[PDB]
RNA sequence: AUGGUGAACUAUGCCUGAAUAGGGUGAAGCCAGAGGAAACUCUGGUGGAGGCUCGUAGCGGUUCUGACGUGCAAAUCGAUC
RNA sequence: GUGAACAGCCUCUAGUUGAUAGAAUAAUGUAGAUAAGGGAAGUCGGCAAAAUAGAUCCGUAACUUCGGGAUAAGGAUUGGC
RNA sequence: CUCUUAAGGUAGCCAAUGGAUUAACGAGAUUCCCACUGUCCCUAUCUACUAUCUAGCGAAACCACAGCCAAGGGAACGGGCUUGGCAGAAUCAGCGGGGAAAGAAGACCCUGUUGAGCUUGACUCUAGU
RNA sequence: GCGUUGGAUACCCACUAAUAGGGAACGGCUGGGUUUAGACCGUCGUGAGACAGGUUAGUUUUACCCUACUGAU
């Protein structure tokens, strides 16, 4: 649903190839490693779901096209 | 409804439509 | 209903000033026989802070002119004045900063500082910190100054009167904000019970006449 | 499950039932996604008489062109409104106070107007409300 | 004084006037207003009522 | 209702006294070095500010299916804060 | 003495050894602990307990009023001779 | 007489920024995750002080009379009334089902008065002006 | 005669032989509720205040008596 240059842009990241790296990427680059090194996904998942719905993400559906 | 001038409606300046943010450049 | 605060301070009781660190009331000197027709000449000894006043104060010291001994008077101490500096009061005085003159002697836009109201009052209009007095006009025909004091108003008043040639020390006290509910407190504690206050919608309907909802 | 429980359905035909006028709001962002059809087919089929309009909202998220499209092809079923909701800094609150003293004024013979709130969590219902209180 | 008083009002603006009419209130400001504290049923010393309370009469028509 | 008594508790103003370990952070002013026409920037020190902070004495009184309930006590005890 | 320390613990000077006692060790309590495997499945609700903790070193994100956040997070070490 | 759907290809013009989607702080209210565990499956064991027995000392609440049940007795509802079950001294530790047994005993509705230093063009007034 | 569960938030998931209905209340601990004094938002009222309402914080502490019951002389 998002643009890679606006996700890039919102969380100074990139380099990714799918969503499990853009999650471990975020994670270890915002400090949120559990207990042993492992990264959160979990609670980078839920930040990431929480930002798109409050509006921290930009992004909108392409209305109909016109006649 | 009246005239909805659209041109006077200010986007919000949200972090990932700034070009200082680049990666990779 | 209940008294409120407003009717409550008149009686004095924990409303009075506090006055224990005061240097003595700042006053011109008695309007006698030498400032009514000559002048006289005293010196500044020293420029004190007064507890509770923004403005700082000078001592002058004077010759009595009946008695062998000196006189210590308290003026408001005017921008400019330093210490050891000569002051002459009287009719005869100069038109320098800090020296005593009736307003009938001084052209107009002079501009002045601890104004008599009434001639012999010993000073009464514009008092407080970088405030002053403008003289606008004279009337010598009814004897009478037109001056504009600090709030914009214009008033008559008489040739007599005497004032301070200068500006009240100290200005631009009220440009700094105080940052700090302490710092309100040790400034009101030099001065009166007023702080803090509770406003009277926050009161109950007994309280004060704004409570209730 | 949130949003589809007995008690959130009842609240809502009490106030289509005691609103002469129902604000459907919808995001700017996802228009079509948050719009209630059947509730919309109901309201046209049981209670004509009530006035269905559409408030365009969060239109601050989306570029000037995206909303002006939406606006455009919403308007050819239902009155659609811009808005971006803010106690402060707000954007289409004197269209819609100027369109609520229309239909108070069309509705003259009642002495009072309800104007109820519709439409998808998280759309800004309340927010539209204090943007139009400015409390 | 005698200018704020009910009997001065009425000249500047005899059994029809009800209570609690006064500079804020007409007579069917107060009945409307009262109606938030209308619904209420009287009962005397033994028990008996002085008056059904409102829409709550048991009389069977006829 | 009339006439009296209380600010030894407590509320507030004033006057004159007294009390308050050890740590963390590191503001202005100042010194040296590297740049610059200057303004000014960067590095390392010095200094010891704050109704800052951790935490004793002290002041206060958040929480506990807490103790006790003719209790030690007509408001106390323990831990926690 | 230990220790950063008027902390906690032990000691010298000085001062106490006071609070009804004796004998047994059922249930239920008050106060304090431990527990295989699982780890909130308990409960309205992680209430309560457990886990963490000093010092040294590496390292520390979003956000921000640019002052902070911060001991963020996450890692390694500690005796004696 | 007339009014609203002209805006177009993922971020515009217009005036660093376009903000309250506000940092920091909080014995404020709420949700979730890691760690952790007797919260639980599912309970077991240990210590001190009780409880317990004894010597001495020694109260209080409460008390119409009393104290085993079943059915029936003109709203619910008995220890006493009618008909039955039955029923043997004197007692100890527990226990919390029941007891005008107590302690919770007062809250909650109704009637009649009183107060309000409550409020208002309610009435007579009145200080102040 | 004998059983009729474990969870998630009245409905679902699963296990199971089965996850039947109901009474002794609705003619001891414990959360929602009667929650009085503090506080905020909404509606009405000229106001004191009241409510179409919504949120948060908020001391009641027996048993040694008789019987019943469990054990013991
Ligand atoms: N950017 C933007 N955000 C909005 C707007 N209106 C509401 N929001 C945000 O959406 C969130 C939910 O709004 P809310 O009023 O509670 O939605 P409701 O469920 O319809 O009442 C709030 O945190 C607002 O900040 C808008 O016009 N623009
Ligand atoms: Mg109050
Ligand atoms: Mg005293
Ligand atoms: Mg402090
Ligand atoms: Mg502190
Ligand atoms: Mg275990
Ligand atoms: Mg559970
Ligand atoms: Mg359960
Ligand atoms: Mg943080
Ligand atoms: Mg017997
Ligand atoms: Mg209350």
């Amino acid at each position: 649903r998002c643009q890679v240059k606006h996700l890039e842009r919102t969380y100074e990241i990139s380099g990714w190839k799918d969503a499990t790296e853009f999650i471990e990427i975020l994670a270890r680059k915002q400090g949120r490693l559990l207990k042993g090194g492992e990264p959160d996904e979990s609670g980078v998942s839920k930040q990431i779901l929480n930002d798109f719905n409050r509006g921290k993400i930009p992004w909108f559906v392409l209305p109909p096209e016109k006649e | 409804m009246g005239k909805q001038d659209l041109g006077k409606l200010q986007t919000r300046k949200m972090k990932g439509l700034k070009s200082k943010f680049d990666q990779g450049t | 209903g209940r008294v409120i605060r407003n009717q409550r301070k008149g009686a004095g009781s924990i409303f009075t000033s506090h006055t224990r660190l005061r240097q003595g009331a700042a006053k011109l000197r008695t309007l006698d026989y030498a400032e009514r027709h000559g002048y006289i000449r005293g010196i500044v000894k020293q420029i004190v802070h007064d507890s509770g006043r923004g403005a700082p104060l000078a001592k002058v010291v004077f010759r009595d002119p009946y008695k062998y001994r000196l006189r210590e008077e308290i003026f408001i101490a005017n921008e400019g004045v330093h210490t050891g500096q000569f002051i002459y009061a009287g009719k005869k005085a100069s038109l320098n900063v800090g020296n005593v003159l009736p307003l009938g002697s001084v052209p107009e836009g002079t501009i002045v500082s601890n104004v008599e109201e009434k001639p012999g009052d010993r000073g009464a209009l514009a008092r407080a910190s970088g405030n002053y007095v403008i003289i606008i006009g004279h009337n010598p025909d009814e004897n009478k100054t037109r001056v504009r004091l600090p709030s914009g108003a214009k008033k008559v008043i008489s040739s007599d009167a005497r004032g301070v040639i200068g500006v009240i020390a100290g200005g631009g006290r009220v440009d700094k904000p105080l940052l700090k509910a302490g710092r309100a407190f040790h400034k009101y504690r030099l001065k009166r019970n007023s702080w803090p206050k509770t406003r009277g919608v926050a009161m109950n309907p007994v309280d004060h006449p704004h409570g209730g909802g | 499950s949130k949003g589809q429980s007995k008690r959130i359905w009842n609240e809502l035909y009490k106030v289509i039932d005691s609103s002469d006028v129902v604000i459907h709001v919808l995001d700017a962002r996802d228009p079509l996604g948050t719009r209630c059809k059947s509730v919309e087919e109901y309201m046209k089929k049981e209670t004509p008489h009530k006035h269905l309009i559409y408030v365009l909202n969060k239109c601050d998220l989306v570029p000037t062109w995206v909303a002006a499209a939406w606006v455009k092809h919403l308007s050819k079923e239902r009155p659609t409104l811009a808005f971006h909701a803010s106690i402060t800094n707000s954007f289409g609150k004197g269209s819609l106070i100027q369109l609520l003293r229309q239909f108070s004024q069309l509705h003259t013979d009642r002495k009072q107007i309800s104007v109820g709130f519709i439409g998808y969590p998280n759309t800004g219902k309340s927010s539209i409300i204090n943007t139009l209180r400015k409390k | 004084g005698t200018g704020k008083k009910e009997k001065s009002r009425r000249i500047r603006e005899g059994n029809l006037r009800v209570k609690g009419e006064n500079f804020y209130r007409d007579s069917k400001r107060v009945k409307f207003l009262n109606m938030y504290t209308s619904g209420k049923e009287i009962r005397n010393k033994k028990g008996n009522l002085i008056r059904a309370a409102s829409f709550q009469d048991s009389t069977i028509p006829d």
